[PDB]
């Protein structure tokens, strides 16, 4: 049972099949076989999904030499 | 948010009242969903 | 760098694909080395003897025939997976923890089937089948479990302590096919373990109960034997005979090299045998259950 | 730490000029600019 | 782009036509019926 | 390719120093693998267990679990090792020859605690430890010799044990190898590692096998024309198999020898191939 | 690391629908059995 | 389709010949997602 | 439109420092992980 898209899905088709026959016979064919009676419900109801948004953080850095400890000591570079 | 009996317990002499007067916005924030919205909720059933 | 490629059935649920996708580092056995294979093999139905699920006897025999795989990262179409077995390079190694007890650096890895609780597998249901994954304990814990299940098979025809917890097995010896089996190669090693020489060793008990007081650790000793202790206090042990050629040969030699090699194989023939050496670099030194740890091929 | 499809993305040089991956190669960029910029401030936050 | 995608789906659409009785017999009503279809996925390969 | 650097301490003898430099071509036993490490690592200190220093059945137990590796060059103010371990394709490996007995072309190497002779070692006095390197024989020679050791001890025990001694025998024991002997422990006196360090070897040897061919012969008593009977077959088992895990033979090295002599004499040095 | 970096969706390949025709009484040959007429 | 033997068996006198040539397409046909496809696969998670 | 939303959901990233250090302790990493979370609806009423 896939059913991902809407099922009418009312849209331009690309073509038409004419087969001229009752389908209702042939029901181990599709995966899903829906045969509504005559304009039932379920065929109005808009039901979907919403994102309302992200969100992140910043994470700011640090140096050694604004920090206060640096007046414990002094640094010096040696390659 | 108290009551009012603990509202007046803290105000007399625990803290101290800053201003009488505030700013406050009069906007709701309205939106709603327009344009390929409307077209991707109706075929697939997602919005974003 | 030899892999071997699991192709997946296709028309496969999304759900099953993700739990799939969840097996990353797990260990799975194939009959015969391909590049290219199919997930029939994989499944426990492969495993089957006569018509029937196999046994825990019998699994430890398909353990040794089969080879041994290492799955690796998983594509939804593809199962990547690299061999153990045949000497090849492997940089990176990883396997997922499997078993209840933890693990820390230096342990080698055996192979056991589940012998716990229901081993937690794969199913599925579309394709028919379902795989199970063997199960990783350390060498120390390994030949514990297997004393303990052969003296339970000499029964038909328990409780294991590890780190201050105790656990429990639920054998299951459904079949007799393979359980005499196990009495056989049992026997065999105890009998080809005497010699000429047993006799020296057999007189030497009583000095050995003198030697088991006032030394304070030949007691513990004493304690875990049964035989030597009870033989020690009841049986007479004629003195002595001598050597048909004593001024060229040293009788004694054999029967503590004979046993030497003989020992060296009970621990392997009699279960598994040790497939892996765990190493993390710059990791845990304890892995917990469920996490990964980088290993060495044997 | 580097993944091995971020690597194999990167180590293409221009043998593609596609859509799709004309975004993977983007993220892997900025994933590794994103962990080189807090790798490197970890030695100025562990000297104090 | 085709490894990408995952659960592709088509669908259909028919409607049958109906008769006018009368009588004994219930009546009768127009027919709309609704199917779907899912993808299946194989490979090829050579060595040289 | 992986390699470790020992640190080198400060304030170091210049004795100690040019002995260190000897010691080229040595292996060194590493438990954890890290690219810094410490001089605790490598001493006997680190080796010992119960507080008390290690024994031979426990040096054995160490020499598995722990990770071995082989020093390259020295330093006059570091010190430099490669591993034996995971990958690592080490170029140009050579190792010192350890043993008294020689070694040749094609031929695998093993490890064992010292147990001929007193073992050789560096020590440091000034800082108070000092570091013991292990033994190097090949293969085929490894099995026997510990056969030949702990047949040695409890050959005293019975002359000990027994009323009167036995003393009836062929001569001295002697271990053959490319047409050398090595005739070790001539004397009877200078029990130096009798009961030293192969004391509890012997004992667990001598209990196992002893439940060995009496455990058939109170099972099976056809062979020779209250009581748990099963616990002690799981004891047994348990016991037997971890003690040939102990006693086990893997080789770790291969002596590939390329124009070059063949053979070698203790104190050499040859390049050897990762196994 | 593998953790957010899948990009799979779902596609829908498009529609089908059909079309019936209309049949007439007069069209068949069947009206030259009668003579129909209406009379309201 | 069927095999060489009923295909002569076939053609010999139990089926006529209608024509020895015929017309037929020399392109493939290919199609590749662009413009608002791009956006909303990445997002969401469907296409159309 | 809320009387047509099905489960609405936001999600977002947060991303930790990393300090370096040495001795016997294991190297860090950085690390980051991704939290998401849903919406819960009720209703109001009266009376006239």
């Amino acid at each position: 049972i896939a059913g991902l898209f809407n099922i009418p899905a009312g849209i331009i088709p690309t073509g038409n099949v004419l087969s001229t026959i009752e389908v209702c016979a042939h029901r181990c064919i599709f995966d899903f076989f829906k045969q509504i009676r005559s304009d039932d419900n379920s065929l109005y109801s808009a039901q979907f999904d919403i994102l309302l948004g992200t969100y992140c953080n910043t994470l700011n850095f640090v140096r050694f030499l604004e920090l206060g400890l640096s007046v414990a000591c002094i640094c010096t570079k040696f390659p | 948010v108290t009551t009012a009996t603990l509202k007046r317990q803290l105000l007399q002499g625990i803290l101290q009242i800053d201003d009488t007067a505030a700013d406050v916005p009069v906007t709701y924030g309205e939106m709603v969903l327009q344009g390929t919205n409307l077209v991707t909720a109706l075929v697939m059933g997602k919005a974003v | 760098p030899f892999e071997i490629e699991v192709l997946l059935p296709g028309e496969l649920s999304p759900a099953e694909t993700s739990a799939l996708q969840k097996c990353e580092g797990k260990i799975i056995t194939f009959s015969t080395l391909r590049h290219r294979a199919s997930l029939v093999d994989i499944a426990l139905s492969s495993y089957y003897i006569n018509g029937a699920p196999p046994d825990t006897l019998s699994l430890l025999e398909a353990y040794r025939m089969r080879f041994a795989a290492v799955i690796t990262r998983v594509i939804p179409g593809k199962l990547l997976a690299h061999a153990i077995g045949v000497g090849t390079p492997t940089p990176g190694l990883f396997i997922q923890n499997t078993s209840p007890v933890d693990l820390c650096n230096g342990d080698y890895i055996c192979l056991l089937p589940p012998v716990f609780g229901s081993a937690d597998s794969i199913r599925l249901d579309s394709v028919g089948l379902e795989i199970v994954f063997p199960l990783t304990i350390p060498q120390t814990l390994m030949r514990e479990i297997i004393a303990k299940v052969v003296a339970r098979a000499v029964e038909r025809t328990d409780v294991i302590c590890y780190n201050g917890r105790r656990y429990e097995l639920e054998t299951n010896l459904q079949h007799r096919d393979g359980s005499d089996a196990a009495i056989r190669t049992l026997v065999l090693n105890l009998m080809f373990s005497i010699n000429e020489g047993c006799l020296l060793l057999l007189a030497l008990i009583p000095t050995l109960l003198v030697q088991g007081a006032h030394d304070g650790y030949v007691n513990l000793l004493i304690q875990t034997a049964n035989c030597v202790r009870e033989t020690g206090q009841l049986i007479n042990i004629p003195p002595m005979p001598r050597i048909q050629d004593g001024h060229r040969r040293f009788p004694i030699y054999e029967t503590i090299s004979s046993w030497i090699s003989t020992s060296s194989r009970l621990g392997d023939t009699l279960g598994t045998r040790a497939i892996l050496r765990v190493c993390v670099f710059d990791g845990p030194s304890t892995v917990h259950p469920g996490d990964r740890t980088a290993v060495i091929q044997v | 730490a580097i993944a091995s499809e971020a690597l194999s993305l990167l180590s293409n040089t221009y043998v593609d000029g596609t859509e799709i991956d004309s975004s993977l190669r983007i993220r892997a960029i900025q994933q590794m600019a994103r962990n080189l910029r807090t790798v490197l401030d970890s030695f100025e936050r562990g000297t104090a | 782009e085709l490894a990408y995608v995952r659960d592709g789906v088509i669908q259909f659409e028919v409607q049958q036509p109906m008769i006018a009785r009368d009588g004994p017999h219930p009546v009768d009503q127009p027919v709309h019926n609704y199917m779907v279809k899912r993808i299946h996925k194989r490979s090829l390969s050579a060595a040289f």
